[PDB]
């Protein structure tokens, strides 16, 4: 079925591969060849995760974990059931994320738009290969990667930070939770902005976009614009994703202490370093 | 059943039927669900249809209520490729000039849209008082180049939102002496001249034209933006 | 192939002094300088602003906050501009100690000045968060803003008001101190058993990470869609163009379901409220309810 709108859209081209083999839908789903790449990938990882939930001995959605390879194998391969299930699933995600991607373009192409989403994807996909693929094979093993588990990849974020201390203190680490924060509150005012002025008080007429700027410069003295704010909160979900996966590819191969001990150089600059007093002194 | 297990039951109790309300609200434009020949589809899904609201538009300009009898109201030149659903639609003729695929556009209303004020919120900048070029490369004067690498005219006026202070169309004037607009975010202003990817020089004439030289409508915009973004699927076959 | 990031060609006109309706133009400063810097990126505009009896009141209440951490950070440094600057981000100005409960009479060196912060902090956050209101008042508008704002206003009184009141003692606020509340957020995970186990806080998680996936979203579907004027969106909500029926088709295409341009944005508050509004409620139940969120976890 389709939108009241839709057929007038949905012409032929705009695919990268195959011409028109994989040029149609099913419902209101698009496949082209990347479509069927995802399928086949996405089906072939979920299968080894039922198998490895098999090997594990449990159903139960919030129990199944598979890990990686132990540290001892290095980053070679490993058996099935240890850590070659993890080896297998992650390449099989990697293939279901970039043909996701693909699959985006050849939207774009047939709707005639921008390419702005599926590069926007692609640094979610940039941050997950940081810690799957990147980080490990700087650190020379598999089993620096997570485990695929709902609750034992929240106790890896754990163990991984607390050996370096309070992760806190890791410097991207900050910048990048400053662009989450930020982004987040960028899109709540961006949402009710838009809301006040197409519903507006009872007994009124719709607003205008003037008064979504007169709005903002009344209240913080300055309107980004109906243009700059769309720039802006794909800027900083995409600096917060950026700079997540630069706190990470950093952590263990250029930076094995903790966290807090990066602040000296500002402390201990030989000047200042012993004026007694304060909390340093 | 202490009350942290109660708060977080409640919460997922809360969170379902707030997205079924967010998903009825996102129901408000294209539905109900048509066959590929027009008529109602069986499976509408799960989520009902919400129920009517009225926006009151300024400037005397009516009320819209949403959700309503739909209506492309303007002729669809394409044409089955399947007896099953699913499967393109064919242009039956120049798709870029019967409007269709990527060179689609809307039958939005034939006005300009308004600012806060009620005046056109765009206008060609030797109609705005006190506008100029602030910063970056001036376009007016330069050539426009086309895929091909031919000139199609030259740049003679910039349509500025005058609210937003920004630049939303090149006026480029044709070897005919006409005139068309060119959406800024399709255009690349260089050192010494304005190249156009989605379109070759001989395809600036297929450019809708407005019937007043100094607004642009809604309809207006939508005809000329698609037809230029339809240039990039439909136009390729001469693209250097 | 250009991609709308960075404006091309900046122009400039007569300022735009606004909409009237029913703002008092009096409180209405005048019209500041233009910014190149920023018209690359949005509009070059600076000014006007509104500065009515809230503005004032939540200027000078939130720079008497700001000047009474200020004082503490300098008495700390013993009055040496360099130890300042050296230790500017170990300073910290603690609640009062658990002795001294909910009193107000802890002398200003332990927790007194604190609290005298804490007061013009939260005169200046609500004063504030009613400017919001009556900005969008003023003009007609409708008051989702304020809304929004009280969503995270509900964590900050949580963290500093409403729990450390339930718990009996201020000393469970949070310190004045760039690390040092880093390290009270640490603590408090520690001492309560493991935030991740916390489900209110794996909610605000969802929330947070799904905040940065809806607005990459929106924000790429919006520059997407400029070659068509997507970006106009109530002019989209009132006619809809070929903008909106792009964007909507590319996602029903990708995921199956797609929004309209006025729901796209219901999606976008209640992704952001959210947020603040399960992770004060995770902090709430914190050492009033359960005092360890891994073995409450694991009976449920
Ligand atoms: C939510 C759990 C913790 C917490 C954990 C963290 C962590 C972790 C980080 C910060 C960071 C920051 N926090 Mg803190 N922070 C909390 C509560 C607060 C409160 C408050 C009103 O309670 C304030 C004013 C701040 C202020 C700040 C800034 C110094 C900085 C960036 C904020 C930001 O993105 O703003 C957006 C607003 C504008 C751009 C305007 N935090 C609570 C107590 N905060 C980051 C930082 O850089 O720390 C050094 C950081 O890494
Ligand atoms: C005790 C734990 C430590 C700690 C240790 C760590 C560690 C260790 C790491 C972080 C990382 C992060 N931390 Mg920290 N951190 C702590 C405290 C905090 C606090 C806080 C208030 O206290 C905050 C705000 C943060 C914030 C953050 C972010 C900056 C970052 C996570 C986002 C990210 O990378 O996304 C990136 C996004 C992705 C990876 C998603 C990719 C999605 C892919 C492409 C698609 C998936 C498709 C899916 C399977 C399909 C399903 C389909 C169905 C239809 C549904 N941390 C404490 C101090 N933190 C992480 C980081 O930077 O990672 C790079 C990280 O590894
Ligand atoms: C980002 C830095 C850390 C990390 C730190 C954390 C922390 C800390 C928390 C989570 C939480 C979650 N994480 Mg994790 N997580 C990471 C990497 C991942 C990856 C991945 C492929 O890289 C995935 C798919 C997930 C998935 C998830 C969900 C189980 C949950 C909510 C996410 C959410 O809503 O996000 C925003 C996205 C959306 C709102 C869109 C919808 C996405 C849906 C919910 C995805 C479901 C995936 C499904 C369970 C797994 C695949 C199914 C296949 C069919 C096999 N994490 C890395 C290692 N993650 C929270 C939780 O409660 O976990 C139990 C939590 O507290
Ligand atoms: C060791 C650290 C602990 C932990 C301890 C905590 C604690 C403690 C808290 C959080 C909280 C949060 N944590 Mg945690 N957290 C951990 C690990 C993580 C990880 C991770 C990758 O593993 C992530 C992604 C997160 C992420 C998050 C967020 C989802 C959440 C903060 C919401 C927010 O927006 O606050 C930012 C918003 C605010 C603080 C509201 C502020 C609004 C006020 C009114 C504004 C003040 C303005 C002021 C005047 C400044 C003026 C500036 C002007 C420019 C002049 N945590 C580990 C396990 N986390 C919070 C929560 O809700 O938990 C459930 C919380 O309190
Ligand atoms: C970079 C900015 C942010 C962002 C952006 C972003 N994400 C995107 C996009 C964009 C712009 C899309 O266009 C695309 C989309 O279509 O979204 C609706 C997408 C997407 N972001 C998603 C999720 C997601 N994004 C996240 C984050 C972010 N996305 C960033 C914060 C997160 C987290 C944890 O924060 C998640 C969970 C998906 C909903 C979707 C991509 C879906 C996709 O790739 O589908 C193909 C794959 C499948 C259908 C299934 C594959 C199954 C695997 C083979 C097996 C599972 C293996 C896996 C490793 C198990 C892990 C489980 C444990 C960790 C619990
Ligand atoms: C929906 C949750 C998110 C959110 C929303 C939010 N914040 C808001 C608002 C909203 C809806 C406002 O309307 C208000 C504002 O005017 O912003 C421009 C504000 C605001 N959020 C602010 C800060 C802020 N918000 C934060 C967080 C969040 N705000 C959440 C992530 C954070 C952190 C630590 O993450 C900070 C530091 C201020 C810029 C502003 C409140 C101004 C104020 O109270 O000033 C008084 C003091 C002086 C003037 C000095
Ligand atoms: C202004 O313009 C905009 C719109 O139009 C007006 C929008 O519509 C949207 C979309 C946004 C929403 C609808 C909001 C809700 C989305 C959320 C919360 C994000 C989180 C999303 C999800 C949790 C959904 C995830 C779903 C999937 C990944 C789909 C599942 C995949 C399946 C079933 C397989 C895919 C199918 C194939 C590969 C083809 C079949 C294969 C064969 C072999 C036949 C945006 C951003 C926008 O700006
Ligand atoms: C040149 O230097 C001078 C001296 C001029 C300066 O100005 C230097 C000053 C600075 C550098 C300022 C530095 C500022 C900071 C470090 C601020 C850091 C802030 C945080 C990390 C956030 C902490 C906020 C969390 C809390 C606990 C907030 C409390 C808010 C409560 C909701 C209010 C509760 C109220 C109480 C207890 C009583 C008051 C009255 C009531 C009616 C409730
Ligand atoms: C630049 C000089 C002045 C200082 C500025 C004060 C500091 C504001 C801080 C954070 C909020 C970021 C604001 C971005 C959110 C805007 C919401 C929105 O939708 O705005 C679009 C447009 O303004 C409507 O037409
Ligand atoms: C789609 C190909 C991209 C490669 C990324 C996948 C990395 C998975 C980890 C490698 C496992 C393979 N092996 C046997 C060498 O360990
Ligand atoms: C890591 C996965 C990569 C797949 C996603 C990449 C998509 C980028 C978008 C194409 C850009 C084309 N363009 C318009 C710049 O010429
Ligand atoms: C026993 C009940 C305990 C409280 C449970 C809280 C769940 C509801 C949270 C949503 C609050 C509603 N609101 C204010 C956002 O509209
Ligand atoms: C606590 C139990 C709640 C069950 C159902 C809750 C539905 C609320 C959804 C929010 C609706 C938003 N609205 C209509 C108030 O604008
Ligand atoms: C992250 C939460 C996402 C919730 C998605 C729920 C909405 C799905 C609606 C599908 C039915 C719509 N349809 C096919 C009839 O057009
Ligand atoms: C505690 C956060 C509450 C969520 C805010 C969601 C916005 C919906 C409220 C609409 C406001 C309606 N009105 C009449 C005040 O304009
Ligand atoms: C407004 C759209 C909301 C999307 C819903 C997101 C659900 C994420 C599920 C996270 C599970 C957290 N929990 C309860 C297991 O701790
Ligand atoms: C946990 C998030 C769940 C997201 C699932 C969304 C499914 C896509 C919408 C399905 C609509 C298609 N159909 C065939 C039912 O009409
Ligand atoms: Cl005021
Ligand atoms: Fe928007």
């Amino acid at each position: 079925a389709l939108l009241s709108f839709e057929r007038k859209y949905r012409v032929p081209g705009g695919t990268l591969v195959g011409g028109n083999l994989f040029d149609f839908w099913v419902g209101p789903f698009y496949v082209g060849f990347f479509g069927v790449a995802t399928f086949f990938f996405a089906a072939l990882g979920i299968i080894l995760i039922a198998w490895s939930a098999v090997l594990q001995g449990t159903w139960n959605p919030q129990l199944i974990s598979v890990y990686p390879p132990a540290l001892e194998y290095g980053l070679g391969g490993a058996p099935l059931a240890k850590g070659g299930l993890w080896q297998i699933i992650t390449i099989c995600a990697t293939g279901a994320f970039v043909s996701w991607a693909l699959r985006e373009v050849e939207i774009c192409r047939k709707l005639g738009i921008g390419y702005h989403i599926p590069f926007a994807f692609a640094f979610a996909i940039l941050a997950y290969l940081t810690l799957v693929l990147f980080r490990p094979v700087m650190m020379g093993a598999w089993g620096y990667a997570f485990p695929y588990g709902i609750w034992t990849h929240l106790d890896w974020v754990s163990n991984t930070g607390y050996t370096y201390g309070n992760f806190h203190y890791n410097p991207a680490h900050m910048i990048a939770i400053t662009f989450f924060f930020t982004n987040a509150l960028a899109l709540a005012l961006h949402g009710a902005l838009v809301l006040s002025a197409a519903n507006p008080e009872k007994g009124k007429e719709m607003r205008t976009p003037d008064h979504e700027d007169t709005f903002f410069r009344d209240l913080v003295g300055y309107s980004i614009g109906t243009l700059g704010i769309h720039r802006l909160g794909l800027l900083l979900s995409l600096s917060a994703v950026f700079f997540s996966a630069l706190c990470m590819i950093i952590t263990g191969t250029i930076w094995f202490d903790q966290w807090v001990d990066w602040w000296q150089w500002w402390v201990k600059l030989p000047w200042w370093a012993n004026i007694p007093g304060g909390i340093n002194g | 059943f202490d009350l942290a297990s109660l708060a977080i039951y409640s919460f997922w109790i809360f969170l379902a039927g707030l997205i079924y309300y967010l998903q009825t609200e996102n129901m408000r434009e294209g539905y109900p669900l048509e066959n590929e020949d027009g008529t109602p589809a069986a499976n509408q899904g799960p989520f009902p249809l919400p129920k009517p609201k009225t926006f009151i538009l300024p400037h005397g300009r009516g009320t819209l209520t949403v959700p309503g009898p739909e209506s492309e109201d303007r002729p669809i030149a394409l044409a089955r490729t399947a007896v099953s659903e699913g499967f393109p639609h064919a242009p039956t003729g120049d798709p870029m000039k019967d409007g269709v695929g990527p060179a689609s556009w809307v039958a939005r209303r034939d006005l300009p849209e308004l600012d806060g004020h009620g005046h056109n919120k765009i206008k060609p900048m030797k109609a705005a008082a006190g506008f100029h070029v602030s910063a970056g490369k001036n376009p007016i004067g330069l050539p426009v180049r086309g895929c091909d690498l031919e000139i199609a005219g030259k740049v003679v006026d910039i349509w500025v939102d005058i609210p937003e202070q920004m630049a939303r169309f090149l006026e480029v004037e044709l070897k005919d002496g006409s005139t068309r607009l060119l959406p800024m975010q399709m255009v690349k202003v260089q050192s010494n001249r304005v190249h156009v990817n989605a379109l070759s020089s001989d395809l600036f004439a297929g450019i809708p034209t407005i019937k007043s030289p100094t607004e642009v409508t809604l309809l207006e915009e939508d005809k000329i933006c698609g037809y230029v973004a339809g240039g990039l699927m439909y136009a390729a076959p001469k693209r250097k | 192939e250009y991609q709308n990031i960075f404006t091309q060609v900046q122009v400039r006109g007569p300022a735009d002094l606004g909409m009237t309706e029913d703002v008092n133009l009096a409180n209405r400063s005048g019209v500041g300088p233009f910014s190149t810097l920023l018209g690359w990126f949005g509009n070059a505009q600076l000014g006007p602003i509104y500065l009515g009896s809230l503005g004032v009141l939540s200027l000078f209440s939130g720079l008497m906050w700001f000047f009474t951490i200020g004082i503490w950070f300098w008495y700390q440094a013993g009055w040496n501009p360099a130890v300042f600057l050296r230790d500017l981000f170990f300073f910290s100005l603690e609640p009062p100690a658990p002795e001294y409960g909910l009193s107000f009479a802890a002398p200003l060196k332990e927790g007194g000045l604190w609290l005298i912060a804490s007061f013009f902090m939260f005169v200046a956050v609500w004063s504030w968060w009613g400017r919001t209101y009556l900005r969008a008042q003023a003009l007609g508008m409708g008051k989702h803003t304020a809304w929004a704002f009280l969503s995270a206003i509900w964590l900050w009184m949580v963290l500093g008001f409403i729990r450390p009141i339930l718990m009996g003692s201020w000393s469970e606020a949070v310190p004045y101190g760039i690390f040092s509340h880093l390290d009270w957020t640490n603590n408090f995970s520690l001492v309560h058993g493991n935030l991740h186990y916390n489900p209110f806080h794996g909610l605000s998680i969802a929330f947070l990470y799904g905040s940065a996936l809806l607005f990459a979203m929106h924000g790429a579907t919006i520059l997407a869609v400029s070659r068509f004027g997507g970006e106009r969106e109530l002019e989209q909500i009132a006619d809809r163009g070929t903008a909106a029926e792009r964007a909507a088709l590319f996602w029903r295409w990708t995921m199956g379901f797609n929004a309209t341009m006025e729901g796209i944005h219901r999606w976008a508050i209640w992704m952001a409220v959210l947020v603040t509004l399960t992770g004060g409620i995770g902090i709430l139940l914190s050492g009033t309810v359960v005092d360890n969120w891994y073995v409450w976890g694991q009976n449920h």
